[PDB]
């Protein structure tokens, strides 16, 4: 017997025992989920206990099959999957320390609270008090008091935590045979092995830029048009020149522009469309709005779902007994058992969170029939992208007269496609520079162009550069402004959205391309349309097996990210914004300051 | 008298696929609504003879198998079938003359915490001919060195079957019972 073979009969056992301590963990997860008792958290941590020890004898089992004798693809992607280190190649001490201090930057983030104004019992949490106070507010002096204060609060007592934490990381990636962990992060997005189809990680960096250079226009005009509808509301205090205040944007760091449309309307007289009061007008309880998300999913030529779903998982809150957590989230327990954990009511955002839910739920059945280590997107901003091309989809217009939500007397207007483009561009267009910004901050800061003792000088100098955005008050070197963010504390990567986004608008185009539609790609819909269907269950089956460079491939035509689609999608909205601002000033010049 | 159809398709427990239990209902008068009575059947088919054309056939030996598998699973009881239990656990010959009955049992076969009374074969050494029995737990080596007992490259030949009543509708357990009709020159009894 061979190596190949030797490795085939060791993957099967593998296999077998994994699916069952893996059911086992996420049953004991769910229980915690839907009832937190101290019972739960013991039994959530007894068998994610097992789990682990599992994983690892198997990768101590799994370093004697070399790589350089196995042929077959799939095989090896295993073998690559399952004998990673990780961060044992560490010393024990090392290893301790590193985990205590992730312990403590979590506990800090999470418990974080300003209270110095006033008596100490004005106590503001993150969450509920800071979010809000940030969402709407219509004072300076607050928001900027908030913004410094917490900025404070997180840099001065996080700082080292984080040089700490950034050295050992570095450390455990160089010997971990990388460069640094920059590099790390960007091995996901690789393909090395298969001809016509391969990718490293300085072509994903050059993709990025190329990407970002080709969209900086419409940023350039969106970022024109809103500093001008600032100005209105907000007086003597933006200059014409750009830099409009980091704090004074909306949310807390500004990842998102979507509660500036109380402020950015193009047109007041002419409201939004709903259908809350449609939906609460005949009745429609928690069951109806799955029941027709599972029908157009249906209607578009993918499956039922299982009877398992329904009884099993609960889709409405339970009350003040038996308090539980509501973050919709679709389960995949892995032996044929999918769940769905979400409290719903008669919302708009709750309708199409079901489609984007579902849509998760469907890539799972999908590619089930995989094997275990190989039941997963291609990329990690496949399974977003589907759900938000699903609930792109269940949104238009087109559909809600179909289903029954509107009247089909009621007739579409310009001025409201010009107000749902203007609400999409809020969210999808103004969050890409931000996130590549912040992820070549991390990438040159992890690597070492930056040094040691410049770390907020230059992240305010990009920002400035790149975002479009000043410091409302100078800040010293102590501060570590960017760790006030969930992700980096919580050592998470960002590039998954904008990748993301730029995989969702090209499947959203190819797929409404085959369903025969005519007109502009905003209100395409893919009901009733079984090509569609087939087109995209044939990437959906294929899950981790073949590579991402191959799935995009199959589905849109082109095998590399494009902007493109994202460009035609947002067409008359461009337009429009190059017809209204041409009597203002275009683009920012970082001279302004304090 | 009557055939002792009865007491096989209500049998207390049933064996694993493994090690499966043969039952011989020779020298009786065939009735067959005891197995037409019974719950609903996930699956039912005969291939050779027609289900009505079985009250007037005469034959000498009737066979009775018996199992528990999973749900997916099932499409492999048939002739000229590759798969994990064609191979190695239960095979039916090419030239196959009888029914063959599944009916899920979840509620009977669901411990709630891991039901792993049921085992099945993975690994071995060749394949199985038809209607073949083999218990056997020694260690299989799938190296190039002996084997001194359980380590690297040495493995259970067996893997245990655990069933929930949570599972979905492919993971959950199936009662199978096949009818092989024998036809011999000694005269028919049955
Ligand atoms: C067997 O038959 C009895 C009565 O004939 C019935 O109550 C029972 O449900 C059947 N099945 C089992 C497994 O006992
Ligand atoms: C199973 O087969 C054995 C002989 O192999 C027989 O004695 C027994 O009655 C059968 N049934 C059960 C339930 O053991």
């Amino acid at each position: 017997s061979t190596i190949e073979e030797q490795a085939k009969t060791f993957l099967d056992k593998f296999n077998h025992e994994a699916e069952d301590l893996f059911y086992q963990s996420s049953l004991a997860s769910w229980n915690y989920n839907t009832n937190i008792t101290e019972e739960n958290v013991q039994n959530m941590n007894n068998a994610g206990d097992k789990w682990s020890a599992f994983l690892k004898e198997q990768s101590t089992l799994a370093q004697m099959y070399p790589l350089q004798e196995i042929q077959n693809l799939t095989v090896k992607l295993q073998l690559q999957a399952l004998q990673q280190n990780g961060s044992s190649v560490l010393s024990e001490d090392k290893s301790k320390r590193l985990n205590t201090i992730l312990n403590t930057m979590s506990t800090i983030y999470s418990t974080g609270k300003v209270c110095n104004p006033d008596n100490p019992q004005e106590c503001l949490l993150l969450e509920p008090g800071l979010n809000e106070i940030m969402a709407n507010s219509l004072d300076y002096n607050e928001r900027l008091w908030a913004w410094e204060s917490w900025r404070s609060e997180v840099g001065k007592q996080l700082r080292p935590l984080y040089e700490e934490y950034v050295v050992l990381k570095n450390e455990m990636a160089r010997a971990n045979h990388y460069e640094d962990y920059g590099d790390y992060w960007r091995g996901d997005y690789e393909v090395n092995g298969v001809d016509g189809y391969d990718y490293s990680r300085g072509q994903l960096i050059e993709d990025v830029e190329h990407t970002f250079e080709e969209i900086k226009p419409l940023y350039e005009h969106l970022h024109a048009y809103v500093r001008a509808k600032l100005m209105n509301a907000y007086p003597s205090y933006i200059s014409p020149i750009g830099c409009l205040p980091a704090h004074l944007l909306g949310d807390m760091w500004g990842r998102f522009w979507t509660n500036l449309y109380s402020l950015t309307v193009p047109f007041g007289q002419k409201p939004n469309i709903d259908v809350t009061d449609a939906m609460v007008d005949q009745a429609w309880d928690a069951q109806r709005i799955f029941k027709e998300a599972e029908k157009f999913f249906v209607s578009v030529g993918l499956p039922n779902m299982t009877q398992g779903f329904w009884e099993n998982s609960m889709l409405t809150d339970p009350g003040n007994v038996q308090k539980a957590v509501c973050h919709p989230t679709a389960w995949d327990l892995g032996k044929g058992d999918f769940r769905i954990l979400m409290c719903t009511k008669v919302t708009m955002d709750d309708f199409l969170t079901a489609h984007h839910e579902m849509g998760h739920i469907q890539y799972d059945m999908a590619y089930a029939a995989q094997p275990f280590l190989l039941r997963n997107g291609a990329n990690e901003g496949f399974h977003e992208a589907v759900g938000e091309i699903m609930s792109l989809s269940a949104a238009t217009p087109k559909h809600l007269k179909s289903i029954g939500l509107l009247s089909p007397d009621f007739q579409e207007d310009n001025e409201t496609e010009i107000n749902f483009l203007l609400k999409q561009a809020l969210t999808i267009v103004g969050t890409l520079p931000f996130t590549y910004m912040l992820e070549k901050w991390r990438w040159m800061v992890f690597k070492g162009e930056i040094p040691k003792d410049q770390w907020m000088k230059k992240w305010w100098e990009m920002k400035r550069e790149i975002v479009g955005v000043v410091e409302p008050v100078p800040h010293d070197e102590t501060y570590c402004d960017p760790a006030s963010l969930f992700h980096v504390s919580n050592d998470y990567s960002f590039i998954r959205y904008y990748t993301r986004t730029l995989y969702q608008f090209q499947f959203q185009e190819a797929l409404c391309q085959a369903a025969k539609h005519e007109g502009p790609l905003h209100k395409c819909d893919i009901s009733n349309s079984t090509e569609a269907g087939q087109k995209l269950f044939n990437m959906l089956r294929l899950g981790k097996s073949e590579p991402w460079t191959l799935a995009l491939e199959n589905v849109v035509g082109a095998k590399n990210m494009n902007v493109r689609p994202l460009l035609n999608y947002f067409e008359p909205l461009f337009t429009w914004l190059k017809d209204q601002n041409k009597n203002s000033f275009v683009g920012w010049s970082t001279d302004w300051s304090p | 008298n009557l055939c002792p159809f009865h007491e096989v398709f209500n049998a207390t427990t049933f064996a694993s696929v493994y090690a499966w239990n043969r039952t011989r209902i020779s020298n009786c008068v065939a009735d067959y609504s005891v197995l037409y009575n019974f719950a609903p059947f996930f699956a039912f088919k005969c291939y050779g003879v027609s289900p009505t054309k079985l009250n007037d056939l005469c034959f000498t030996n009737v066979y009775a198998d018996s199992f528990v598998i999973k749900g997916n699973e099932v499409s492999q009881i048939a002739p000229g079938q590759t798969g994990n239990i064609a191979d190695y656990n239960y095979k039916l010959p090419d030239d196959f003359t009888g029914c063959v009955i599944a009916w899920n049992s979840n509620k009977l076969d669901s411990k709630h915490s891991g039901n792993y009374d049921y085992w099945y074969r993975s690994l071995r050494k060749s394949k199985l001919k038809p209607f073949e029995r083999d218990i056997s737990t020694e260690i299989y080596q799938a190296g190039n060195k002996p084997c001194k007992g359980k380590g690297p490259n040495c493995y259970f030949p067996l893997q245990s079957y655990g069933f929930r009543p949570t599972y979905g509708v492919g993971h959950q357990p199936y009662r199978v019972v096949v009818l092989s009709f024998e036809l011999l020159h000694a005269p028919a009894t049955v």
